[PDB]
């Protein structure tokens, strides 16, 4: 009943218009830092102690930002499935009947 | 709040407390600071309010003021105790805007922590309507409206408008976050009335004859095109002036007494009641 | 008919929908306007002896 | 802790104490549909984090 049919004639017939959406996000700022005495490097066993250590550091904000995306991820879901009989988080049950 | 910091210097150590907290242990009073930050809220933390307040106390006797280079100025040595109320943190703000079109299911999702368990969530809702308020979403017709994730099945055009989630601590501390939720109306319900804000509109002929004050027109039902507004029937003008651009009435006093305004689109009228003072 | 409207007047654009608006809405001219500073007048009256 | 109170009918479901009272965990079953969202970094190549 909707198709654009058109006649051998034309005419003003079959006009369509368009829309457009925008999206936005933020960012935030992280960091953390360690601190040394140079006896601490110079004294201690590993000649290698800082390497190991930087590397750490990258290790954890690498992680950290894979935390933090899985989290952004969770909360943006636009459908909620809940398991079982549950209507909410408050009701997610493993107990009773019917567990979620 | 404020936060009261305490310092004592054999051990170093700068303890924060509530602003009627006490500490009984050597520690002294260096001063006190506005924690969550009035100008500035999210650009300083309580260690910049410790080392601000320090910079004012003299070393050798923190009791007592003192400039640089007498004052305490290395924080490297100073251990910052916290001992004051915990304030809850927003890990997942809520989207500042969704969007839908009539019929599908809504679904805010907030992420809060901190402060003293257990926490506890309260939705609210205020309607696009100009001069509404936030009210509470019934949670027993709603399970979801009593926890972080509030889902709103089938929306409508009257879902549209402003939501909240307020998270309270077990020691009475709170947070919101709010989203305004948009809903695509394919066919707009025709208006059946206009509502003004303020109504009644108070004016002083003192305070508001240069610059008069206004009132905000909208449509009912929300999501109805108001049309073009225009004056119907001008104020007395030996009591009040007044002008209206868009869905906005500006109204001046000129002498004391009542005095109204009646405002059309061309199919609804809308009676503003402005009262007057000296 | 597709339309600018007046989106800073709270008429948006036809493509834009409920959850949409004009990006850029002004253009930014960055060639800043700026205050020369003041004359002085009794600086250069002064003859200097040097310390 | 986010699910409801647990009590001794558990029948062996995950749970973890809130202020001294049993609540069951509540766990994710996530799917990521194609190309629904992009990370932001401040001054990056584009294919990691600065």
């Amino acid at each position: 009943s909707k198709l654009p049919l058109l006649t051998e004639n034309g005419g003003r017939v079959n006009r369509v218009g368009f829309t457009r959406i925008a999206r936005e996000g933020s960012i935030h700022k992280f960091g953390f830092f360690y601190e040394f005495t140079q006896e601490s490097i110079d004294f201690d066993s590993d000649d290698g102690l800082m390497e190991h250590l930087s590397r750490e550091l990258m290790n954890g904000a690498t992680q950290i930002t894979e935390a933090v995306l899985q989290k952004d991820l969770l909360a943006a879901a636009g459908t909620v499935l809940y398991a079982g009989a549950a209507t909410s988080d408050a009701t997610i049950t493993g107990e009773g009947s019917t567990p979620s | 709040p404020v936060l009261k910091v305490m310092f004592h210097k054999d051990t170093n150590v700068a303890t924060v407390l509530d602003a009627s907290g006490s500490l009984s242990d050597g520690s002294v009073e260096v001063g006190t600071f506005h924690h969550p930050d009035e100008t500035y809220p999210d650009s300083v933390t309580i260690y910049h309010g410790v080392r601000d307040l320090l910079y004012k106390r003299s070393a050798k006797d923190p009791s007592q003021t003192a400039s640089y280079p007498n004052n305490i100025i290395n924080m490297q040595v100073i251990s910052i105790d916290m001992k004051a109320t915990p304030r809850l943190i927003l890990g997942t703000a809520l989207p500042r805007v969704i969007s839908t079109i009539e019929g599908k299911d809504v679904t805010w999702h907030v992420d809060v922590a901190g402060g003293k368990a257990p926490l506890t969530y309260k939705w609210q809702f205020k309607a696009n309507t100009v001069g509404a308020a936030f009210a509470d979403i019934d949670s027993g017709e709603n399970p979801t409206a009593k926890t972080a994730t509030l889902i709103n099945h089938a929306v409508t055009a009257e879902s549209a408008g402003t939501y909240k989630v307020i998270v309270t601590d077990a020691n009475g501390t709170t947070i919101e976050s709010s989203s305004l939720l948009v809903v695509g109306v394919q066919e707009p319900p025709e208006v059946a009335s206009i509502v003004a804000y303020p109504s009644p509109l108070a004016l002083s002929v003192a305070d508001d004859i240069t610059d008069g004050k206004t009132v905000k027109f909208s449509s009912l039902p929300a999501g109805s095109l108001i049309g073009t507004l225009s004056i119907k029937t001008q104020p007395d003008s030996g009591k009040a002036t007044a002008e209206i651009s868009g869905n906005v009435l500006t109204v001046k006093p000129v002498a004391a007494g009542d005095t109204t305004v009646v405002v059309t689109n061309g199919t609804k009228e809308v009676t503003v009641t402005v009262n007057v003072t000296e | 008919m597709l339309n600018y409207n007046a989106p800073t007047d709270g008429q948006k654009s036809s493509i834009d929908g409920a959850n949409s608006d004009q990006m850029q809405t002004f253009f930014w001219l960055k060639k800043a306007i700026i205050t020369a500073r003041k004359e002085q007048y009794f600086m250069p009256l002064a003859s200097v002896t040097n310390m | 802790g986010a699910g409801a109170q647990a009590t001794g009918a558990n029948p062996g479901y995950r749970t973890s104490m809130v202020s001294g009272q049993e609540h069951y965990d509540v766990y994710p079953m996530l799917v990521v549909g194609d190309d629904s969202f992009t990370s932001i970094g401040f001054q990056t190549d584009g294919k990691s984090l600065k």
